[PDB]
């Protein structure tokens, strides 16, 4: 997560909010209006990787190189 | 109309080779000897509840059975799954 008050902020009024993972679409409907005077009340971009570490294929890897199978 | 499911809808529960062995899990199947409900094409495809989720089959020959419907109102307000199995393959 980064500061985000260069872009997000003008104000900026697109920002409405309200188990894991849960999506949604009296209600508890409320929103931001982000403007670049808001320092803790400025716009954070955040991206969360979650990994899925399961048995299955892998099909995302790093950077990392294969070598040459050795064997016995 | 109802019927005995015996043992049916064993599945693979995660993606590990094992063998010789007595594997213990916890998860989602179809009780044992459980009645199934069963359905005819003499007009027979209502709505459903899906419930924790579905065993399903068919006997057949003609494959006139080619797909499946899923979601909770499955009225173009919420996405709704589609699966297809039409001439030899899979469809999503
Ligand atoms: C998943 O779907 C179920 C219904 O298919 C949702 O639960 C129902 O929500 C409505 C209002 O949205 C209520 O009137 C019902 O009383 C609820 N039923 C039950 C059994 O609780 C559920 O909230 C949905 N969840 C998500 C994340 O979409
Ligand atoms: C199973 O179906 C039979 C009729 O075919 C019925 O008598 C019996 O009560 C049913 N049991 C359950 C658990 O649905
Ligand atoms: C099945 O239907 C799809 C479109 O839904 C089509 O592209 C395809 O040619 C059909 N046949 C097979 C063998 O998938």
């Amino acid at each position: 997560a980064w500061n985000s008050n260069n872009l997000d902020s003008k104000g900026n009024y697109n920002y409405l909010y309200r188990k894991p993972f849960e999506r949604d679409i009296y209600f508890p409907l409320q929103s931001y209006g982000f403007q670049p005077t808001n320092v803790g009340y400025q716009p954070y971009r955040v991206v969360v990787l979650s990994f899925e570490l399961l048995h299955a294929p892998a099909t995302v890897c790093g950077p990392k190189k294969s070598t040459n199978l050795v064997k016995n | 109309a109802y019927t005995n499911s015996f043992t049916r809808g064993v599945y693979y529960p995660d993606k590990v080779f094992r063998s010789s062995v007595l594997h213990s899990t916890q998860d989602l199947f179809l009780p044992f000897f459980s009645n199934v409900t069963w359905f005819h094409a003499i007009h027979d495809n209502p709505v459903l509840p899906f419930n924790d989720g579905v065993y399903f089959a068919s006997t057949e020959k003609s494959n006139i059975i080619r797909g499946w419907i899923f979601g909770t109102t499955l009225d173009s307000k919420t996405q709704s799954l589609l699966i297809v199995n039409n001439a030899t393959n899979v469809v999503i």
